[PDB]
RNA sequence: GGUUGCGGCCAUAUCUACCAGAAAGCACCGUUUCCCGUCCGAUCAACUGUAGUUAAGCUGGUAAGAGCCUGACCGAGUAGUGUAGUGGGUGACCAUACGCGAAACUCAGGUGCUGCAAUCU
RNA sequence: GAGAACAGAAAUCUCCAGUAGAACAAAAGGGUAAAAGCCCCCUUGAUUUUGAUUUUCAGUGUGAAUACAAACCAUGAAAGU
RNA sequence: GCCCUGAAAAUGGAUGGCGCUCAAGCGUGUUACCUAUACUCUACCGUCAGGGUUGAUAUGAUGCCCUGACGAGUAGGCAGG
RNA sequence: AAAUAUGUAAGAAGUCCUUGUUACUUAAUUGAACGUGGACAUUUGAAUGAAGAGCUUUUAGUGGGCCAUUUUUGGUAAGCAGAACUGGCGAUGCGGGAUGAACCGAACGUAGAGUUAAGGUGCCGGAAUACACGCUCAUCAGACACCACAAAAGGUGUUAG
RNA sequence: GGAAUACUGCCAGCUGGGACUGAGGACUGCGACGUAAGUCAAGGAUGCUGGCAUAAUGGUUAUAUGCCGCCCGUCUUGAAA
RNA sequence: GAAAUUGUUGAAAGGGAAGGGCAUUUGAUCAGACA
């Protein structure tokens, strides 16, 4: 027998492929696992894994968040990479040139980018221009902005938003929510 | 029925030490505490105000707040399968500066010495601590010391 | 209809599956419950030294 | 480093046997456990 | 507890600054191997001195061999033992050819006559009785009468096979 | 070294009985107009430092002193205890193995150390 | 304990010893001696605001309590409380 | 110490049974020997892990190849069928 | 005043130098708190191990428990009732204890060879009617832990003291 | 005085009998032996010979013999009850 | 035109149930592979 000291037969817990059933997605994965095995470039390992990500773990990057990054010191000529979709944002008025490589560009993102004489690029066009991902700036979007996580960790004094349907006074705002009605949270 | 009030089971715990009752000597009051200090906790029964709960007796924590008559000590208490942070408000009579740190603090300064001290000569240091090693060989003489032979002794009563 | 009243039996087995999680420790802990007079001042002090680095980048 | 490098040795049961009717007393009481000092070699060899 | 050897074991309390050269005490110990023998040593020292093995060292261990292993000898033996309801001193006489052989039969005897296991006995002294007539126990004296002779009646041959064709004879 | 004012550790400083204390200090000590408190100027307040005294306080020394403090292979590797056995025993209980290890006892040695400031044959 | 008319076992007076052998509403246990007890003097902080904390705990509530902030006061020569 | 007395219950009956007495009994010692789904080595299944391999011109890239370790299971969860 | 248990510590989130910020705090540019600039690297600060560590969501069953050693309350006691720590049974077969939930041994993929555990080796039954020293004779001998019970008290049976 | 022997330990000293296994499928490695050519027991069995070519070996099935095997489902701390 | 259940025929076993597991003998039966 063996005094084991960890669960036997334990799966690593990381996606290994995507869960997506999409040919093209599966082809990009063909590309980057090859790239990952045969170059020592860290960039390719990162990108591989990101393609596995499910939709939640791929929040959209906005074109304004893109612009912000290019304002980094020594970064305006970097080619930014988003492994996910890139959305448009009327809140910025002046958008720079650059080259963005992503899985998806919305109609208006592509427009904004292209109208500033930028360039929208797929991840595989990206691969051929930069096999070691040289000169690249990988941006991820905000994961914990999602409406769902408003309610994670609900409990007294945790300050975290009821799962509630209708809202207003008269919906979960009395006993336990104020000093004068039993107690507060 | 059962009884579980604040100072329950504490009869001997908060008692006062044989022939050590009365005023607390002024040095207790002259000592100084700074945020970050490490203190051991132990209740003075004669000081009822600002008193640690019995759980925290013999427990050691870090000072996080310094107030007019007291210090705030954070202690990590384990409840269930986990620790929670606890912040105590202790008066200075129930706290003392911990020595749990001197053999380190005094060793750090020491390390810095023989580090620079050696280095300047031309290195070869070794300043990690090492456990009791086993004994090396040795020769024991007999001179003035021939071995005395003992046996076991018969059973006997004396009573 | 009497029954077992109480026992710790098997409880530390349970506490130790997932582990007794050591406390977790941060640089910069909270100032929760630290003297408000101190904090009020500490606030302006920081305002001050920050100013004097923006200033040192003129 | 040297000794961690070696996997734990996986031995068989002693081929001679254990020399004792009952293993789970100390070596000193005609049993098998504890420090048996240099007599460890005869065991290990019979188990190796 | 086994087939005995006899050891000199020598030990002392560990040295100190204010006391280098501690005193040095020896015991003769009957045990089957040196591990049991050094253990027995500490056992008995801790009934005599402020020591334990954690604060002492064995200085020497040395097996003592019988001086005349083929000279028959009358041994006086002194023992302390524990019974079920009390503890007790005893004197036995054993006749064999080595202290070692002597001690093996003692433990045997103590086990058989008194039900004393090895844990319950203390050899206090084992010594060769020089002149006869200080030999005191009859079951031995018997064997030192002049020109001693005796038959072994009722001889019992061991068979080698399950069937015999004769009918044995116990003659001798 | 003494002494004083303020101390730290709070009996090696306490307790009982004796004896010794130069110089300064402290003290006891004189007074009752004033502030002030009392049944009572004993305490407390003020005034003198003059009129008097080492008697007490105080400090120190003595004592096969009581207490306290320290040490010790003194007792004791004892009591107790963590771990082991298809060990003993009807049992109560007990021995052994690998470790940890007291208290009383007994004997010896002690009997305030010390900070800041002023002062003194 | 040793003393003083009526005065006795016990009334009121004085001196000596006195580590608490008393007293502090109450059960008990802790605590306390120029006090935490007893006598006297002045009082209303047993007040105002709203947070943090400890026990019980789910780290909910309630009860009780702790240390601060911001007021206004009390007492004391004062530090303070 | 062993043995004996002390020692009384219900269908006939249990050191497991037979039976055993310098034991096949009791205490103790020494060897040898028997045998678990356990230990050691090896093959094969499956699980988990770590590597390697898009290069046409032939057939599974969820593939193919190398390597290591692991495998009890009610209630219950998930997975591939 | 133990033993067993138990809090904290063994560094880069560390140590030392210089001297900025404030309304807090000091008699005071005093401190306090947070900082800028500078100096020292894997024997950087004990051992052993680490099929890695951290983190998030959501949901099942469960919420009658029972047993063993040790500690332990009530009770004359109980295969009784109740707690402490661990280990088990429940949920688990396998070898041993004849038999048996919980004891001993040992935890399970399908198999070959070997060696063992606990326990055995007259015959049932695989395995010495092996060796060795004693003791024991029972007209109700005795025979292996848990375990399937025996006591006070007696013997000029016999043994050794 | 001078040896021998026992005991314990060591040898990268030699050597006999017996059992199970033979996974892998060009080469590729680390070596060993040779002056060399070459050889080898060095990253997993080949050589030589015989018998049958069929129910012979093997499957299936009935039976017999050794040892083993209680009635499932259920609630239950605990079910063959 | 299933099964429970039944008649006949054939074969087999059966000292207070029967059925089951590992293994082989015996009988009956059968696949494959050889050139
Ligand atoms: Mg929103
Ligand atoms: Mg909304
Ligand atoms: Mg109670
Ligand atoms: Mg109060
Ligand atoms: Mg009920
Ligand atoms: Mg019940
Ligand atoms: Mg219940
Ligand atoms: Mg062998
Ligand atoms: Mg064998
Ligand atoms: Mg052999
Ligand atoms: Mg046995
Ligand atoms: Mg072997
Ligand atoms: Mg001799
Ligand atoms: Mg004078
Ligand atoms: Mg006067
Ligand atoms: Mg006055
Ligand atoms: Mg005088
Ligand atoms: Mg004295
Ligand atoms: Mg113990
Ligand atoms: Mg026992
Ligand atoms: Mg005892
Ligand atoms: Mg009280
Ligand atoms: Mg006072
Ligand atoms: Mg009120
Ligand atoms: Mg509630
Ligand atoms: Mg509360
Ligand atoms: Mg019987
Ligand atoms: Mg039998
Ligand atoms: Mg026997
Ligand atoms: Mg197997
Ligand atoms: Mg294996
Ligand atoms: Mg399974
Ligand atoms: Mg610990
Ligand atoms: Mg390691
Ligand atoms: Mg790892
Ligand atoms: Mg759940
Ligand atoms: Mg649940
Ligand atoms: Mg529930
Ligand atoms: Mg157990
Ligand atoms: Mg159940
Ligand atoms: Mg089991
Ligand atoms: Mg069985
Ligand atoms: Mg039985
Ligand atoms: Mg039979
Ligand atoms: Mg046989
Ligand atoms: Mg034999
Ligand atoms: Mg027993
Ligand atoms: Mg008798
Ligand atoms: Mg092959
Ligand atoms: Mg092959
Ligand atoms: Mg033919
Ligand atoms: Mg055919
Ligand atoms: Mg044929
Ligand atoms: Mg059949
Ligand atoms: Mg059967
Ligand atoms: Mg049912
Ligand atoms: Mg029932
Ligand atoms: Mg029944
Ligand atoms: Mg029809
Ligand atoms: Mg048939
Ligand atoms: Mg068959």
């Amino acid at each position: 027998g063996i005094d084991h000291t960890s669960k036997q037969h334990k799966r690593s817990g990381h996606r290994t492929a995507p869960k997506s059933d999409n040919v093209y997605l599966k082809l990009l994965v063909k590309l980057y696992t090859f790239l990952a095995r045969r170059t020592d470039a860290p960039f390719n390992k990162v990108v591989l894994k990101a393609l596995f990500l499910s939709k939640i773990n791929r929040p959209p990057v906005s074109v304004s968040r893109i612009a912000r990054a290019l304002k980094q010191e020594g970064a305006a000529n970097k080619t930014v990479v988003v492994v996910g979709t890139v959305t448009d944002d009327a809140r910025i008025f002046e958008f720079p040139k650059t080259t963005v490589a992503a899985l998806r560009f919305t109609a208006g993102a592509r427009a904004k980018i292209v109208k500033a004489g930028g360039e929208c690029i797929t991840l595989d066009q990206l691969a051929v221009r930069a096999p070691k991902g040289q000169n690249t700036l990988i941006l991820r979007g905000p994961r914990n902005s999602r409406e769902a996580v408003r309610h994670f960790g609900m409990g007294p004094h945790k300050g975290k938003a009821p799962r509630i349907l209708s809202t207003g006074r008269k919906f979960e705002r009395a006993r336990g929510r104020r000093r004068s009605k039993g107690f507060k949270v | 029925g059962k009884s579980h009030g604040y100072r329950s089971r504490t009869r001997y715990m908060f008692q006062r030490d044989f022939r050590k009752h009365g005023a607390v000597h002024l040095s207790t009051y002259l000592k100084v505490y700074k945020v970050g200090d490490i203190v051991d906790i132990k209740a003075n029964g004669s000081i009822q105000k600002g008193m640690p709960h019995k759980f925290y007796q013999g427990k050691t924590g870090v000072v996080y707040n310094v107030t007019k008559s007291s210090v705030g000590v954070i202690i990590n208490k384990m409840v269930g399968n986990r620790y929670l942070e606890k912040r105590l408000n202790l008066r200075v009579e129930h706290i003392k500066h911990s020595k749990c740190r001197q053999e380190f603090l005094e060793r750090v300064k020491a390390n810095a010495a023989k580090r620079a001290e050696a280095k300047a000569q031309g290195v070869a240091v070794q300043l990690k601590r090492q456990p009791a090693q086993p004994r090396e060989s040795r020769i024991v003489s007999t001179e003035g010391n021939v071995p005395q032979t003992l046996a076991p002794v018969p059973y006997e009563t004396f009573i | 209809a009497k029954s077992k009243n109480h026992t710790a039996h098997n409880q530390t087995r349970k506490a130790h599956r997932n582990g007794i999680k050591k406390p977790k420790t941060y640089k910069y802990p909270s100032l929760k419950g630290v003297d408000p007079k101190f904090r009020r001042n500490h606030k302006h002090a920081l305002h001050g030294t920050a100013k004097a680095l923006a200033a040192a980048k003129k | 480093q040297a000794n961690n490098f070696l996997w734990p040795f996986k031995l068989s049961n002693p081929s001679g046997g254990w020399g004792v009717p009952r293993k789970f007393k100390h070596f000193i009481q005609g049993g098998s456990f504890g420090n048996r000092e240099e007599f460890i070699n005869k065991l290990v060899k019979s188990m190796n | 507890m086994a087939h005995f050897k006899e050891y000199q074991v020598i030990g002392r309390r560990l040295p100190t600054e204010s006391v280098p050269e501690p005193k040095l005490f020896r015991m003769r110990i009957f045990a089957s191997n040196e591990v049991i023998a050094k253990s027995r040593y500490w056992y008995f020292l801790q009934k005599l001195h402020k020591v334990k093995k954690a604060s002492g060292e064995i200085v020497s261990i040395n097996q003592i061999n019988e001086a005349h292993p083929t000279k028959v000898k009358n041994f006086g033996v002194w023992v302390r033992y524990d019974s079920r309801s009390g503890t007790h001193n005893m004197y036995k006489e054993i006749r064999d050819v080595s202290r070692v052989a002597a001690v093996e039969t003692l433990y045997q005897d103590m086990a058989a006559r008194h039900r004393a296991r090895f844990r319950s006995i203390h050899i206090l002294k084992v010594a060769e009785i020089e002149k006869t007539a200080d030999v005191k126990r009859q079951y031995v004296k018997q064997f030192l009468t002049k020109d001693l002779k005796f038959p072994l009646p009722h001889r019992v041959q061991k068979s080698t096979k399950t069937f015999s064709y004769k009918r044995p004879s116990t003659f001798y």
